[PDB]
């Protein structure tokens, strides 16, 4: 949490954090369950238990909804996957690009398509690398 | 606009009178004649400077600064010129620069400048224009006639025809001996719309019954544009013009997602056409579509916004899909479809009724053939 | 039996006189030709309403 002046803390004894700043004015803050619950949650892999520990005095972009999106064997990132970008994400590092193609859709762009499209063919088969590259316009390739 | 603004400026850090055509550049405008002005424009006695990606184009007159800026150009001798004029208008206002004598006419100045340039296109001004404001092979013998049509349509859901129009030319290509006279027979035609060309040679007959033209033909291909409506038109499409496709749209609301049907319809079922394509567009919060369709294929585009259906040929037909939609926002209102196609048959409906070949023996007709393409159809 | 879902079509209606009232459960759907109207239908009778 943040208080309104800028302070020292006195110390820690017990769950609270006690301060007192040069003028000597005291700030005490009751150490939650609010952010400390959520990661200690996630680190021990639960995901069902995150959901509800998801509040609105924690929950940040990215930490939450955002920092789900960080395992290259996707687990955190199965979870979070709402942007359009993190669901791009989530496709390579999985390496089955067939979430990609949506969520490069929904990115609106072209070369995710072809990029994707390349990702594609390295997990083999070619249907799904000709209709990227077809609207990426690499009838070429 | 190419002139943003046309300011006059004092270069006290600030600009005294200024004038925006449209609003854009309000307090913009201060800022910029502000800094640049001080600076000379940041010239160096050149009358073009440009700085911050604006151009500046101005004159010193003591502490002060008259000031053209654009930042697009059209011409070279443009810009000088409206600047220039204005230094034939601002003396008479104010006596030079000056300003405090600047403050105190701004409306003068002001009304000069909407006058001198309007919407950033430098008109003129005057001293005097300123006073009002402030006041033998014939056995070859054979003939082709081939009529390329194209037509418009734009309608309601309801099937209102709102307006169409056809437009098409018959061109012949002959291969006749000699000179032969040839009388040209077709059918009548009205036109909402309007125009007809007729090629020379062209000759027009009055008969009680019936209407005629006749003439020679040029040998090899060429536009008949014939009399009559002419072998060279615009007609209306609403004029009797068949509109080969209609469609009827019925969208639905699934309640979260949306069901669209799209129904088309052909004329005669023995006739056929080519190139079909429905383009039917959704709505920005597509999610994914689910497609049906009996002939042809259908496909879903994103970016488009669009479902694009393809026929190759077709007797007549039609296709479904639903729709998922993400629901921000309220219901939206639809965006008209479009089709494109081709058809064997013109549908401006000129038929070669006859023509009939003089200065000898039976030619051929080995062939007349209609190619009927899609122009702008729209249905709603 | 279940919950299924109808859908309905009808000729297409003009009308100099006015009036026309939907139940509820009535969705209507925008097609580019035809119309159409879909609904789960309450079980039993009911009026229809329908769009």
């Amino acid at each position: 949490r943040t208080l309104d002046l800028p302070i020292y803390v006195t110390r820690v004894k017990g769950n609270n954090v006690y301060c007192l700043d040069r003028e000597c004015r005291p700030r005490v803050l009751t150490i939650d369950p609010t952010e400390f619950k959520f990661k200690l949650a996630l680190i021990n892999r639960k995901y069902d238990e995150v959901l509800h520990m998801v509040r609105n005095a924690k929950l940040v972009g990215q930490s939450i909804i955002a920092y789900l999106q960080k395992k290259g064997y996707p687990e955190v990132a199965l979870h979070f996957v709402k942007d359009e970008k993190t669901r791009f994400s989530l496709a390579l590092e999985c390496g089955n690009i067939e979430i990609a193609l949506e969520a490069a859709k929904a990115l609106d762009d072209k070369n995710c398509w072809e990029k994707l499209g390349e990702v594609a063919l390295l997990q083999g088969n070619h249907q799904i690398v000709e209709m990227c590259y077809q609207r990426t316009k690499n009838f070429d390739k | 606009m190419v002139l943003l603004a046309a300011a006059v400026c004092t270069k006290a850090g600030k600009a005294i009178v200024s004038r925006q055509f449209v609003e854009m550049t309000r307090t913009r405008i201060e800022g910029l004649l502000a800094a640049f002005p001080k600076l000379m424009n940041t010239g160096k006695q050149h009358t073009f400077v440009e700085t911050e990606s604006v151009r500046y184009v101005y004159q010193p007159m003591e502490k002060l600064y008259m000031v053209l800026i654009t930042t697009k150009n059209s011409n070279i001798l443009e810009d000088l010129e409206t600047l220039r004029l204005f230094s034939r208008v601002i003396p008479e206002y104010c006596r030079a620069l000056e300003e405090n004598e600047i403050s105190e006419h701004c409306f003068d100045l002001i009304f000069a400048f909407d006058e001198i340039v309007a919407l950033g296109y430098r008109e003129n001004v005057n001293l005097a224009q300123i006073r009002t404001f402030t006041e033998p092979p014939i056995n070859m013998e054979s003939v082709h006639m081939k009529i390329e049509e194209k037509i418009t349509l734009t309608c309601g859901r309801d099937g209102g025809l709102q307006n169409m129009e056809l437009h098409g030319m018959i061109m012949l290509r002959i291969s006749d001996d000699k000179f032969g006279r040839i009388r040209l027979h077709v059918e009548n035609e009205d036109k909402k719309g309007v125009q007809l060309q007729t090629h020379p040679n062209v000759d027009k007959k009055l008969f009680t019954a019936e209407s005629l033209i006749g003439l020679k033909n040029p040998e090899k291909s060429f536009p008949v544009n014939s009399d009559v409506g002419v072998l060279k038109w615009r007609l209306q499409t609403t004029e009797e013009s068949f509109i080969p496709l209609t469609i009827n749209c019925w969208p639905s609301e699934s309640g979260n997602g949306c069901d669209v049907n799209i129904e088309y319809e052909l004329q005669e079922d023995n006739l056929e056409l080519n190139d079909v394509v429905i383009t039917i567009p959704l709505p920005s919060g597509v999610g994914a579509p689910v497609i049906g369709e009996i002939d042809g294929e259908y496909r879903h585009d994103s970016r488009r916004n669009t479902l694009e259906w393809c026929l190759p040929v077709i007797d007549a037909k039609n296709k479904s899909g639903s729709l998922e939609f993400s629901i921000p926002g309220q219901p939206n209102d639809f965006f008209p479809v479009q089709v494109s196609f081709i058809s064997k048959k013109n549908y401006c409906n000129i038929q070669v009724t006859k023509v009939t070949q003089v200065d000898g023996n039976s030619p051929v007709r080995f062939s007349t053939e209609t190619t009927f393409l899609v122009d702008k159809y729209e249905i709603l």
